[PDB]
């Protein structure tokens, strides 16, 4: 039994390794900086990205972001293996990965459904704020009938029981143990930022979004700043989509709504003269 | 076994977990529980086992220096692992109690053992994913409180397929537990927990508020959740500063993976010990300067002394800091201890800035201002509870300064409801509610500094203080010391404070290099002050600890004639309602005076110091054709 | 603190029995309804107000007399011994003093006795105290801030047991009796002593009570009881120690110091494995971080100067590699972070290296300094 | 094995004497004859009579209690018989209570005591206990006395079985809510709430604000993770030594008992010797007196301190807090004519909307002290004029009207 393999994304990930080995090694020694401060996550320049192959690498990764996530994961959490392998260790292999500097810098008021899965950056103001809370990235789960243990249980947007046993053996489904020792977590946050007042003429009225924030790039943001964020868009159910007028769509009865909402993996705000000076050319 | 638990096969749970490994540092608890070497003190955890069961409690408190001294893995596991370790700890301890009390079984089901002295300390703002499941030790302020109401501990199901009893089950406070497979049946089929063989514990749930004066610039007061367990109820009350070690732990699990986007749950904090303390070096070093002739007047000069004159007003703030003895006189009777200050007069006189000090020196502080407070917002909320879908209180800006100050500014701009709740803290240091069901009466010994502008914005000096304010003779008679300010005009006096004032924004201009710039620091507070401002906040949090001045009715003749004599030059003037707590301020202030020595004693000299306060005030609050004649009238004070 | 009364408890078959409970638990108990109690206050009054200290007395090397301290504070302290091998010819001045001890030593003397019969298991020294043998020292205090004080006897009896603290007393109307360290000694374990710490200016009179001080402290020491007594002594007055005993002070007071780094060493070895515990990692932390905690378990302030010291006893403690800010680290050496086996070997390292350079220090011919040099980290 | 309980109970009815006559006997069959089921057994004759039951019924009353009921029922319709429904059991008790407190999660079916004042009560509702179904499938019948309907017949598949309901029997039951005494709550503390439940001759004996005794066992049940909200099954309620007597007839006695009591009114303050002794009347108040027609008169002393501030009126107030056994303080500016009179609001535990007293309803019988009463709201004004002038409080809100007293 083979699976289905992303020739794409292995080719992605190839110029991935070989991007991190050649470029100059200044995100290797951020890594020996992340294993030295123990730290969680790494951070790459967009431009910094988009100086390889002229920049193909970039826009493949960056108009289809979502999907081609896990293979820079396994990029990266490879060489770590190979050049820090003390950041595989627990007392597991939590890694993260969060971009920056884009050259675009879309409004709220420009959301379009194309745009969902692409890599994008967004500024805007900010009114509300939420707690951080921890999130659910990879679980594991024990059998139940027997007691045979399933790793690597990743949740996706949702919550997702294994859909088997994986030894023959042994005949259950939809009924697990969930560990919360062996089980993984991650930090989360939630933005509630506003269209900046420069944005909206006389007369119309300002856009509300909603932004989620996670791992250490959470409470960064704080009320009344002018935040920037960087990250992907993606949907998410909704249910105040009832009562309106149309036909709507239906699974089979199942409903399809959906909403839009950004995640951002990376914070920053906009605001010591030589600090200032060697920004200009 | 024996030092075989070393080994590191895999994470520490893997390895604690064995059986093998589990009766070995069970076998190796055991001694350190019989025997410890404390020298000429004996084995001292003997007699605390000993004392235990003759108090018949459940709290084995353990020093965490003591074993972290003496078995060194088996202290470190604690700190990985710490409810396994806890686990079995309770175990070895039952055992070692019923050696000196046997049948201890018989009434108490465990001991719920107390780790105390931990030496890592963190925020309610520095926990993280790398910290759970550890053992942390945090510090707080006790917001909110819930009822005491009972959670299972061990759960034990009958199959409805059968007449068989399912096994029991711990419940870990984490998910409620829903089996899925009978041990006889092997069916899916319902299931209900068999009570009649359950056993149940005490669950109250307390939040924790970073205290006032921590909350960083700009941000809401971060706080947590905190499970207590086992008889640590009832442990802390609303307005208590405490510090708690316990575990960090994420137990809500349920509709927020998907009422919220993604599966995301809540932290908490299950609470194992709760305690709510100065070396030799400090109070040693408190009595060089004690000894100082002249203290009084260090301490004064010290007060905010980046502000020029104000030295009758810098007084008032030195003296209300210090505060006084809240003699609660036989019981049956009380006074306020803390001295009350009203700042008054022009604009441009820093009446709000001192109130920007009094909150970065006291221990606790509040800052308020007149129109941004409300009525509900400064006494106390209500609020229904998440879980238990009852009325809860909870408390506000009085409430949270309880043991310490509450600034407000711009006290006469705001509207008379919201001045209106003020009456009872200032006399009672308590807040009295009746709302939606709740009857009762919250703690607020607090000190108020308060801020005010005289009708029309500038103070007309041929009237009185009666006639220059909107306030009236009741709220002003709660005060202790009011300081008039006027913002009169002349060269010589214009010439002293500039030159001071242009110097002061010389210096706070900005301009082992920690140390090097740390003495910089100091070394400006060297040339404004007398005192170092950290031993200062330091020196008045001792005094108001330890320090509490006795009387002696030596000089009773000098104040009921000072009594006396302000009462008869006020009783046709237009001015403060001189009463019997007007007098009390003077005994007050002058235990402050006191207690700035750490004199155990009130002094003659303590008087002198403040009847010449208290008499000045009356004076200086004047008509003008009547402030020259009472200048001379009360020279002999 | 438990209370005898001579009123149901003054018979030999009913104090002994008594006493060996009490000791067995505890380190002080009380006298009450004594016959010569009511004497003793008539006697303290005409002492406290009348009958003052010889200020002119001066004080020897013996310490006894009346010596001047701090804020005033005088001393009257006389030592008597059976033994005339001693030279304790400075008896006491004041007869309204020795009213009062040759009460306390009326019954006192049968309750030393019945304190070594109680828990001493020596046959040899069932009656090492009687009227033929016996040794007192009397104190009082005068003034003309707790004082820690350990008496060095077998038991020690206060007229007035009031403000004396270990919690506090206050029970006037009952005579204080305390265990010293000698009791404790001679326990064999059955019993031990805490010391007791008393107001230095309220004008209390105090008793102690050992057996002839040429005695030796056991059969299996060359040292006497006198030379127990006079390391104390030494080490309470370093004023009067300093004109006749310098270096055996220096000696005795550089014990303290031992004490110090050693238990210094086993809070940083506390610390330390938190610190390498709470991270993935083992790179050394700086020691300007360390330092808040380090004083905080050592309940006292701690700064570089004395965490330097370990270095010089023990150069193989730890690594303290300067950091590029230009800030002192600390970490632990061994490259396996810790094993509980090494952890107890490097503790008894450092007690083995200290207690040989306690020994070299103290077997140079130069006068000893009482403190251990800091070591001098190579500057980069 | 059990019937030696119902036996010894039988015994401890029919047989027990006590003052020369059967007054267990006596009193059930007065209860016969007067038709009321339920009976008083009094819990220090039980000890007195067999302390081995005691011990069962003490430490596991789960099938006692039932016992309890079936064997008094027994025994008087043996006593109706030879004179010519379940009776209730009633227990009255005078053992040592315990603190509402101190309930902790181990006296858990156990029977114990408490004191303290109801501050809200719910409507009548009826519950059944005795019950006729028939199957829907065959029409078998069979009778049924927590209890459910059989899955299967006896004779259809799954649940078949349908209620006969007019053979059937229903009994009553009421919702009770009781908190602690405040004057024994300290400062800075919510006084604990503890729902009770009462049934047939039990219920709408006491009214919110009353203060009573409690005599019921300790349980929980589902209504956090897992937090069981605590209940009671009620099962008896009640609402000085000899010296002491003596000593406060002393007092009587005594010729400057008014002189003394009225120095002794706060001695820490001077002179003031008028307003000390109208606040003496105040703690003692009126005599109460009915009229002919019907109406009461109201009984309470209200003063009003209407001085120049400082002159430590605010202290009067506080001391007769701690002097008065039934106190309430409260101020003007933190009270609401809902806080402080009566109010209707919902019960989370059992889901219905119950009548709930205020600070002015909890101070019935004794004394309130407001301060700042000028600061108050005029409609919180008129709600007192009600209270002062007629001693009720009449309450009208959501579509519900209601009138309660209060002596206050
Ligand atoms: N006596 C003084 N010494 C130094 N600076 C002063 C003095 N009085 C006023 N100031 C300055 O004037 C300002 C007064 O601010 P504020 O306290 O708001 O005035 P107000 O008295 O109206 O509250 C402060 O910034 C302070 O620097
Ligand atoms: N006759 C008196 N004897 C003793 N203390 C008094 C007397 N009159 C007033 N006081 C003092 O006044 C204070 C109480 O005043 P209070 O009634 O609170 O003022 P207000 O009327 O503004 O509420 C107490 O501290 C008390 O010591
Ligand atoms: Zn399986
Ligand atoms: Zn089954
Ligand atoms: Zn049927």
């Amino acid at each position: 039994v083979k699976k289905v393999d992303d020739v794409t994304g292995e080719k992605v990930r190839e110029a991935f390794e070989q991007f991190l080995e050649d470029f100059s090694k200044v995100y290797r020694a951020q890594i020996e900086f992340m294993k030295i401060y123990d730290l969680n996550t790494i951070y790459i320049d967009y431009q910094h990205l988009s100086m390889r192959e002229n920049g193909a690498l970039a826009m493949a990764i960056s108009e289809q972001y979502y999907r081609f996530l896990p293979f820079l994961q396994k990029g990266l959490r490879r060489v770590v293996r190979k050049y820090a392998p003390e950041l595989l260790n627990t007392s597991e292999r939590v890694f993260q990965i969060s971009f920056f500097n884009l050259p675009t810098v879309h409004r709220i008021r420009d959301i379009r459904s194309e745009k969902i899965g692409s890599l994008l950056s967004i500024s805007g103001t900010v009114t509300r704020t939420s707690e951080v809370r921890p999130e659910l990235y990879k679980a594991s789960f024990t059998c139940d009938m027997c007691r045979a243990i399933v790793d690597n249980v990743e949740q996706s947007f949702k919550y997702t029981e294994p859909t088997f046993c994986p030894n023959p053996s042994c005949e259950n489904r939809a009924f697990w143990t969930l560990n919360v020792t062996r089980s993984r977590f991650l930090d989360w946050q939630k933005v509630r930022i506003q269209e900046n007042a420069n944005e909206i003429p006389t007369g119309s009225m300002p856009r509300t979004l909603d932004v989620i924030l996670r791992g250490d790039s959470v409470e960064r943001a704080k009320p009344g700043d002018r935040c920037k964020f960087t990250g992907v868009e993606i949907v998410v159910p909704d249910v105040t989509q009832l009562g309106l007028p149309g036909v709507k769509p239906s699974s089979t009865v199942r409903d399809l709504t959906y909403k839009i909402s950004f995640l951002a993996c990376h914070v920053i705000s906009i605001g010591d003269q030589e600090v200032f000076l060697n920004s200009l050319s | 076994l024996e030092s075989l638990s070393n080994v590191k096969a895999n994470s520490y749970s893997e390895w604690i977990t064995q059986p093998n490994v589990s009766r070995t540092i069970a076998r190796e608890l055991k001694s350190f529980l019989l025997e410890y070497t404390d020298e000429t003190g004996r084995s001292v955890y003997g007699a605390r086992i000993r004392t235990l069961g003759e108090m018949n409690s459940e709290s084995l408190e353990v020093n965490y220096r003591h074993l972290a001294e003496s078995k060194a893995i088996l202290a470190l596991f604690l700190a990985k692992c710490p409810e396994e370790m806890l686990k079995i700890f309770d175990l070895v301890a039952m055992e070692a109690t019923e050696l000196h009390y046997p049948d201890y079984a018989r009434i108490h089901s465990e001991i719920h053992v107390r780790i105390s002295d931990f030496p890592t300390i963190y925020s309610l703002r520095e926990l993280r994913e790398s910290n759970l499941s550890s053992l942390v030790r945090v510090t707080g302020v006790v917001t909110r409180r819930t009822g005491v109401f009972p959670q299972l501990k061990y759960v034990k199901f009958n199959c409805l397929k059968c007449g068989s009893i399912l096994g029991p089950f711990f419940q870990d406070s984490n998910e409620e537990i829903r089996i899925s497979f009978c041990t006889n049946c092997k069916s899916k089929g319902p299931f209900r927990v068999n009570g009649e063989k359950t056993v149940y514990r005490n669950y109250q749930r307390v939040t924790l508020q970073e205290a006032p004066g921590t909350v960083p610039p700009g941000r809401l007061p971060r706080h947590r959740e905190v499970i207590l367990l086992a008889d640590l109820v009832d442990v802390s009350k609303p307005g208590e500063e405490v510090e708690v070690t316990g575990i960090y732990k994420n137990n809500y699990d349920g509709n927020l993976n998907a009422k919220n986007g993604f599966p995301v749950f809540a932290t908490i904090i299950e609470a194992n010990s709760i305690k709510r303390s100065w070396t030799e070096e400090e109070e040693r070093e408190f009595r060089k300067i004690s000894r100082d002739r002249g203290i009084i007047d260090k301490i004064i000069s010290s007060m905010a002394p980046s502000i020029y004159g104000h030295r009758d007003i810098k007084t008032a703030v030195a003296c209300s800091l210090f505060g006084g003895v809240p003699k609660n006189v036989n019981g049956k009777h009380s006074i306020r201890g803390d001295i009350n200050v009203l700042l008054l007069g022009d604009p441009g006189t820093a009446k709000s800035q001192i109130l920007k000090y009094v909150e970065k020196t006291a221990h606790r502080a509040v800052f308020a201002t007149g129109q941004g407070a409300s009525a509900v917002g400064l006494t106390a909320s209500v609020r229904k509870d998440p879980i238990t879908k009852e009325w809860t209180l909870e408390g506000g800006a009085l409430v949270l300064a309880d043991k310490g100050v509450c600034l407000i500014d711009e006290f006469d701009k705001m509207n008379d409801q919201d001045r209106t709740s003020i009456h009872e803290a200032m006399e009672q240091q308590s807040i009295s509610i009746s709302k939606a069901g709740i009857v009762t009466t919250l703690q607020a010994r607090c000190s108020i500094i308060a801020a005010a502008n005289p009708n029309g914005g500038r103070y007309n000096s041929t009237l009185p203080l009666a006639q220059n304010v909107s306030l009236t003779e009741p709220i002003l008679s709660r005060f202790d010391i009011l300081c008039v300010v006027r913002d009169l005009v002349d060269e010589e006096a214009d010439e002293r404070l500039a030159t001071f004032v242009v110097d002061s924004h010389v210096r706070s201009h900005p301009e082992n290099a920690r140390q090097r710039r740390l003495q910089r620091q100091r070394k400006k507070e060297e040339e404004i002050s007398p005192i170092p401002q950290e031993l200062l906040m330091k020196y008045i949090h001792y005094a108001r600890t330890k320090i509490y001045p006795k009387l002696h009715q030596m000089d009773m003749d000098k104040v009921s004639r000072v009594y006396a004599d302000l009462r008869r030059e006020s009783i046709s003037t237009g001015s403060f309602p001189i009463t019997v707590r007007h007098l009390e301020s003077i005994l007050r202030i002058a235990e402050s005076f006191a207690k700035m020595r750490l004199s155990e004693f009130v002094s003659s000299y303590d008087l002198d110091r403040a009847i010449k306060v208290v008499v000045d005030s009356f004076v200086d609050a004047q008509k003008v054709s009547v402030r020259r004649q009472l200048r001379r009238s009360f020279a002999i004070y | 603190v438990p209370v005898i009364d001579l009123n149901r408890v003054s018979d030999e078959e009913q104090l002994l029995p008594v006493v060996r409970a009490i000791l067995l638990q505890h380190d002080t108990f009380l006298l009450k309804n004594y016959a010569n109690k009511a004497v003793l206050d008539a006697l303290l009054a005409g002492l406290t107000t009348k009958d003052l200290p010889d200020t002119s007395q001066g004080f020897d090397a013996n310490f006894t007399g009346t010596l001047p301290l701090e804020d005033d504070v005088w001393l009257e302290q006389y030592i008597f011994d059976t033994d005339p091998q001693l030279r304790f010819d400075r008896k006491c001045r004041n007869e309204s003093l020795c009213s009062i001890y040759s009460r306390l030593f009326k019954l006192g003397l049968f309750f030393a006795q019945l304190c070594v019969k109680s828990v001493v298991s020596s046959a040899e020294l069932q009656d090492c105290i009687s009227t033929s043998h016996y040794a007192t020292k009397l104190t009082r205090y005068f003034n003309d801030d707790y004082v820690t004080f350990l008496p060095t006897g077998v038991l020690t009896i206060f007229p007035c047991a009031k403000a004396i603290r270990y919690v506090s007393i206050d029970e006037p109307d009952c005579l204080l009796f305390h265990t010293g360290t000698l009791l404790a000694r001679w326990s064999q374990g059955m019993h031990t002593t805490s010391p007791l710490q008393i107001d230095p200016r309220a004008n209390i009179v105090s008793l102690t009570i050992w057996p002839p001080l040429t005695t030796p402290i056991s059969s299996k020491g060359e040292g006497t009881i006198a030379n127990h007594l006079l390391e104390q002594q030494i080490k309470a007055f370093p004023k009067v120690a300093q004109q006749y005993y310098p270096r055996e002070l220096s000696i005795l007071r550089l014990q303290d110091a031992m004490k110090f780094v050693k238990e210094l060493f086993t809070v940083c070895e506390t610390v330390l494995s938190l610190n390498a515990l709470s991270r993935s990692t083992g790179v050394p932390p700086e020691l300007h971080v360390l330092l808040p905690q380090i004083s905080s378990m050592m309940k006292r302030k701690i700064v570089q100067d004395d965490i330097l010291k370990l270095l010089t006893i023990w150069s193989d403690a730890y690594v303290v590699e300067l950091n590029s800010r230009g800030e002192l680290t600390m970490n632990l050496p061994k490259r396996d972070n810790l094993t509980t086996l090494t952890n107890k070997s490097r503790t008894l390292a450092f007690v083995e290296r200290a207690e040989s350079w306690y020994q070299q220090v103290i077997a140079s011919k130069d006068e000893i300094m009482t403190d251990v040099p800091a070591f001098k980290i190579n500057k980069r | 094995d059990n019937t030696e309980i119902i036996k010894s109970f039988k015994n401890f009815i029919l047989e027990f004497r006590l003052d020369s006559q059967f007054i267990y006997r006596d009193q059930l069959r007065n209860n016969i004859l007067v038709k009321n089921y339920s009976l008083t057994v009094n819990m220090e004759h039980l000890i007195g009579y067999n302390e081995d039951i005691y011990k069962k019924l003490s430490d596991e009353p789960s099938d006692i209690i039932p016992l309890f009921e079936t064997a008094i029922t027994q025994v008087a319709k043996r006593i109706s018989i030879l004179s010519r429904p379940t009776f209730q059991l009633i227990l009255n008790s005078n053992a040592n209570q315990i603190p509402l407190r101190d309930l902790d999660s181990e006296h858990v079916s156990k029977i114990v005591r408490l004191s303290g004042i109801i501050i809200s009560t719910s409507v009548l509702s009826s519950r059944a206990t005795y019950l006729s179904i028939m199957c829907r499938n065959c029409r078998h019948t069979t009778s049924i006395t927590t209890v459910s309907l059989p899955r299967s017949c006896l004779s259809c598949g799954p649940d078949p079985y349908i209620i006969i309901h007019e053979s059937s029997k229903f009994i009553d039951q009421q919702f009770l809510k009781l908190q602690e005494i405040p004057e024994l709550v300290p400062v800075g503390e919510m006084p604990r709430n503890l729902t009770m439940t009462c049934d047939r001759y039990l219920t709408n004996k006491v009214i919110p604000g009353t203060r009573v005794t409690i005599v019921g066992i300790y349980s929980i049940y589902n209504s956090g993770v897992a937090i069981r909200t605590p209940y009671i099954k009620i099962l008896g309620i009640q609402s000085f030594t000899e010296e002491e007597e003596e000593e406060f007839l002393q007092l009587s006695r005594n010729p400057k008992l008014y002189e003394i009591l009225t120095n002794s009114i706060a001695p820490s303050i001077f002179g003031n010797e008028d307003i000390k002794k109208a606040i003496v009347c105040l703690l003692m108040g009126g005599s109460k007196k009915i009229l002919p027609d019907g109406m009461r008169l109201r009984g309470d002393i209200n003063v009003l301190l209407l001085g120049d501030p400082g002159t430590a009126k605010s202290q009067l107030l506080k001391f007769v807090e701690k002097v008065s056994p039934i106190a309430v303080y409260t101020s003007g500016k933190g009270s609401s004519a809902a806080g402080l009179t009566a109010s209707v609001q919902r019960d989370p535990m059992t889901r219905e909307f119950y009548l709930e007293g205020g600070a002015m309803v909890l101070a019935d019988g004794g004394v309130v002290c407001i301060d700042e009463f000028d600061k108050m709201r005029d409609e919180d004004r008129v709600a007192i004029h009600e209270a002062m002038e007629q001693q009720t409080i009449s309450i009208a809100k959501a579509g519900i009207t209601t009138v309660l007293n209060s002596r206050t």
